[PDB]
């Protein structure tokens, strides 16, 4: 085993991104981790002369995993894992009738990262109250989290999984990060079985190894606008209505309103639904059914995920490249933060499963109140992007 | 003494080569003191006489008191050199700091020039002492140890001075050391004899590793005076707080007093700086003299009341868990105390933050419970439990019904005035019996004329003429209006997001005066409800609006 020459562009440069402040459980969990990484070879104290800078956190039954985020380090990858080793996504694997994810992030403890490369994965456990100086490490295995560690891998994962794959033809194997991505049409107990048989294939080589067991995709619908049944209509039932379906119309080509709109008066009065209206108001239900008609999945673009808090532990998603020409819509069902970084994952994962990269979220919660709380409820290997939003008041109500 | 530590290697920046600069002909004076200079530092190993062979330059200089220093301008080298990991991420607040029986501040001597530098580097910390009218070649040397104005000098150093202290650390667990430069405190629940013979063992340790400290007996009585604070035994407290006697107050004056209040507001509750602010607001010259309005007397006159009792802080006891209250002091204004046991203060803090343009006392509260709660993790490790001036229902009336997420740890009610409202709250479905107002207020974008306006399901129209208003602020208006001229039981139906945005977050407090005064209107009304449709889609009553409000001017 010999070490794969990696490089971010002649003129991009390292991450330097300052880390998050850790609570006393978080900074002692991460120091046991990193002391027995260090004694295994995995890592190593480094120097001033590292610039360079990835921050560090510590997730969970009861053991204690060191989460490492790689979002700008990905960034600044990017040609590496994505043109120069590239991992094909199946299209197949959204069809399967159940999909099992597995973690083979252990596998790339056992291969050496290039030692030219290794600066560039610095990162620092942090002191209580600042009066010791912190502690800096670097990797010398391939690092968790980063995507440039399943491209190296690829190779070796090949091997592994060639004996399985030729047994089962019809068994679907995704390689997202540090994480397997197993479909198949069988009976829940033989999907199962596979999936232990999957593993043992792992075991020799080495890997021990918001959602269900599995994940269903074929099962996986989208939440259409709904327009309400109604046998009395106010006007401001209708008021809603009417803009509820014109802001559909940008989205949804066929949607009319013309018949509604024939329709000074107080919002409380009862108005009697007409026959062109109550037809108009039918088919529009069938179009908001069936999925929107040209919007399509440009590879090149960035995927983006809107969340919406809609009350009673309820919670409303929408998926698309270009503003709300929608490619899935969904929804999402104890603390709003939970809640939140529940549906976060939720939707990542349907993401990679159907296109095979994860959306930048437009949270709708502040900055500040997300950074701090979020790591007590993330159970992922991965970390979406993320931006910090004002949901509309009106985009809340057009998605129930 | 240079430390046996191995060498940080060191490289330029990538696709750059070393200091090529011209040393410029030096005084006499300056050749004398310098040679003089070099030659103690040579005989010491710092430097190290060198041939034409290098190619590399950087000028000296020197000054003067009867001492010479000798300069070195790295200026360019600091341009050419790598950057490094940055020497600390943050400084020791007292109110982290935990009880110890005794203390020892120890000095580094000559820290940087102790430490080596990287062989492969020193070729480019060359320097030059110029002949007498540079007429024959000067005096060539280079570092042998870390320069004196050079980039990675801090960074190398403070390395080092780690790894060195490292495994005396680990054999005295015991023992609190904190590195700040080049000094070392030392601190111990040990007796003044244990305690000072632990001090020589470090000494000790430090001269094993080419480090000297001062001698012994020059150790001080409390207080300690630490980074701007007084470090007694017990208790901690910021150094002095002299808020001048002035007539006269300039822009500098105010400035350095803000400075200081809000240093002062670490341990001293209820400083408000919010009107002294205000003043600093425009351009103003250094030495521009600024009147003092009644509202900045009269905080000054409370700020001073505050600081004519010197107030104290205790230190942190990890067995025990901490308790974060807050206290509403004025609009915008928030005031907070974390301890442990009653009243017996760890710190004191203040909070004014207008996160947007509009926001409310819960949004406020909530925030302020955010910058605690960092602020916590960053000096204790850890979240406290929090007694806000907050209705529990409040929160939950609130939080539920709006659509940002948030979550606050564990907290709960005190009864401590002012407490934290809804000064009103919008109706969640069309109210019967109530007149529904259909607004608009259109804006020409070029003759900046505004038309806000109304008309009512009670055939009731009313169209205003605005001066120099855009299309938003007619908008407002126009609710404005339907909030003025209706009862205490309305509708009013809207095709602006901004305008319904704005409204729908319930605010409080705002920017903008046109908000100020409908949320005045708002507070006053029985009940509200607020209804919106899009524009120019012909809406029975909306459409009617815009005949009368878009009649003239776009
Ligand atoms: C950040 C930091 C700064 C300083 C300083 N100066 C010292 C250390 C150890 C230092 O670093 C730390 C680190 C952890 N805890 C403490 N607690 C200090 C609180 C004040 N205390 C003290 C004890 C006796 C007297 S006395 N004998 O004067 O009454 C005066 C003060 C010494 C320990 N300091
Ligand atoms: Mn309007
Ligand atoms: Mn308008």
């Amino acid at each position: 085993i010999e070490t794969v020459p990696v490089k971010l562009k002649p003129g991009m440069d390292g991450p330097k991104v300052k880390q998050w402040p850790l609570t006393e459980e978080k900074i002692k969990a991460l120091v046991e981790i990193c002391t027995e990484m260090e004694k295994e070879g995995k890592i190593s104290k480094i120097g001033p002369e590292n610039p360079y800078n990835t921050p560090v956190f510590a997730i969970k039954s009861t053991k204690w995993r060191k989460l490492v985020d790689f979002r700008e380090l990905n960034k600044r990858t990017q040609d590496f894992w994505e043109v120069q080793l590239g991992i094909p996504h199946p299209a197949g694997l959204k069809k399967k009738k159940s999909v099992t994810v597995l973690d083979v992030g252990d596998a790339y403890f056992s291969v050496p990262l290039d030692e030219d490369f290794r600066k560039y994965t610095a990162f620092t456990i942090p002191s209580i109250n600042n009066e010791t100086p912190g502690i800096r490490y670097q990797y010398n295995v391939l690092p968790q989290g980063w995507k440039g560690s399943p491209a190296i891998f690829q190779s070796s994962m090949t091997k592994i999984l060639e004996p399985f794959r030729k047994q089962n033809p019809d068994i679907v194997i995704y390689q997202y990060m540090d994480d397997l991505y197993v479909g198949s049409d069988l009976e829940i107990g033989q999907h199962r079985t596979k999936i232990e048989e999957l593993r043992q294939h792992l075991l020799r080589w080495g890997l021990t190894t918001w959602m269900g067991y599995e994940l269903h995709p074929d099962k996986w619908t989208v939440q259409p606008i709904v327009l309400p049944e109604k046998d009395s209509w106010t006007v401001n039932d209708i008021q809603k209505l009417v803009g509820k379906l014109n802001w559909a119309s940008q989205i949804y080509p066929g949607i009319k309103v013309r018949q509604l709109c024939k329709l000074t008066k107080a919002l409380t009065e009862v108005i009697p639904l007409t026959e062109e209206a109550e037809l108009e108001l039918a088919e529009n239900r069938e179009i908001l059914k069936e999925p929107v008609h040209g919007v399509y999945y440009d590879p090149s673009k960035d995927l983006i995920a809107e969340i919406q808090k809609q009350g009673q532990g309820q919670w409303t998603y929408q998926i698309y490249q270009e503003p709300f020409k929608n490619l899935k819509t969904g929804k999402y069902a104890t603390n709003d933060v939970k809640q939140l970084t529940e549906a976060v994952q939720k939707i990542t994962t349907e993401s990679i499963v159907i296109w095979g990269k994860t959306p930048k979220f437009k949270l709708p919660i502040q900055k500040e109140t997300w950074e701090t709380w979020w790591t007590e409820y993330w159970q992922a290997t991965w970390i979406p992007e993320w931006e910090f939003v004002n949901t509309p008041p009106l985009v809340k109500l057009w998605y129930q | 003494p240079i430390s046996p530590i191995e060498t940080v290697p060191v490289k330029l920046k990538p696709g750059m080569d070393g200091p090529k600069v011209k040393q410029w002909p030096l005084t006499e004076e300056k050749i004398k003191a310098l040679v003089e200079i070099c030659t103690e530092m040579e005989k010491e190993g710092k430097i190290s006489k060198i041939g034409p062979e290098n190619p590399y330059n950087t000028p000296v200089f020197a000054i003067k008191s009867t001492k010479w220093r000798k300069l070195v301008d790295f200026r360019e080298l600091n341009k050419r050199t790598q950057d490094f990991w940055e020497v600390q991420l943050g400084i020791p607040h007292p109110a982290g700091l935990k009880k110890k029986k005794s203390v020892t501040v120890l000095d580094v001597g000559d820290a940087y020039f102790s430490v080596p530098l990287d062989e492969d580097f020193r070729k480019y910390t060359a320097f030059t002492i110029p002949s007498i009218n540079n007429e024959t070649p000067g005096i060539r040397y280079q570092y042998n140890v870390l320069p004196q104005g050079w980039k990675g000098s801090p960074a190398i150093f403070q390395s080092s001075m780690t790894k060195i202290l490292e495994p005396f650390r680990k054999q005295n667990p015991d023992i609190v050391i904190y590195q700040y430069m080049d000094d070392l405190y030392v601190g111990s629940d040990l007796e003044i004899g244990q305690h000072r013979t632990k001090i020589e063992e470090l000494r000790q340790h430090l001269l094993r590793w080419g480090l000297t400290t001062p001698d012994k007996k020059h150790q001080k009585e409390p207080p300690f005076l630490w980074m701007g604070y007084e470090l007694h035994p017990d208790k901690w407290t910021v150094q002095p707080i002299v808020l001048p006697e002035k007539d006269s107050w300039t822009v500098n004056d105010i400035q350095k007093l803000v400075g200081k209040l809000n240093w002062a507001s670490q341990i001293y509750p209820g400083i408000k700086v919010r009107q002294l602010c205000k003043l600093l607001r425009g351009t103003k010259a250094l030495t521009e003299v600024i009147p003092l309005t009644e509202e900045a007397e009269l905080e000054l006159a409370e700020n001073r009341e505050i600081l004519k009792e010197p107030v104290h802080g205790v230190y942190y006891d990890p067995s025990k868990d901490l308790i974060a209250e807050i206290q509403k002091q004025g609009q915008g204004q928030w005031t907070y105390q974390i301890y442990q046991e009653p009243f017996k203060n760890l710190k004191t803090g203040k909070y004014a933050r207008m996160r947007g343009a509009h926001t409310n006392d819960v949004k406020q509260l909530t925030e302020a419970v955010q910058k605690i709660t960092t602020e916590s993790i960053v000096i204790w490790g850890k979240t406290p439990k929090f007694k806000l001036p907050i209705q529990k229902e409040t929160w939950e009336t609130w939080w539920t019904e709006y659509w940002q997420a948030t979550w606050i740890p564990e907290w709960e009610f005190v009864n401590t005035p002012p407490l934290v409202k809804l000064w009103y709250q919008l109706e969640k479905e069309p109210i019967v019996g109530a007149e529904t107002f259909y607004v608009d207020g259109a804006a020409n974008r070029e003759t900046k004329l505004g038309k806000a306006g109304y008309v009512t399901n009670r055939g009731r129209q009313k169209v205003v003429t605005l001066t120099d208003t855009t299309n938003q602020k007619t908008e407002l208006q126009a609710i404005y209006l339907a909030l003025q001229d209706s009862g205490l039981e309305v509708n009013i139906v809207t095709d602006s997001q901004y305008a319904l945005g704005i409204i729908q977050a319930q605010p409080d407090q705002s920017e903008s005066e046109l908000v100020n005064q409908i949320i005045e209107q708002l507070i006053k009304k029985e009940k509200v409800y607020l209804a919106w449709v899009p524009a120019h889609k012909g809406i029975g009553g909306n459409e009617q609006v815009d005949k009368l409000v878009s009649a003239g001017i776009r």
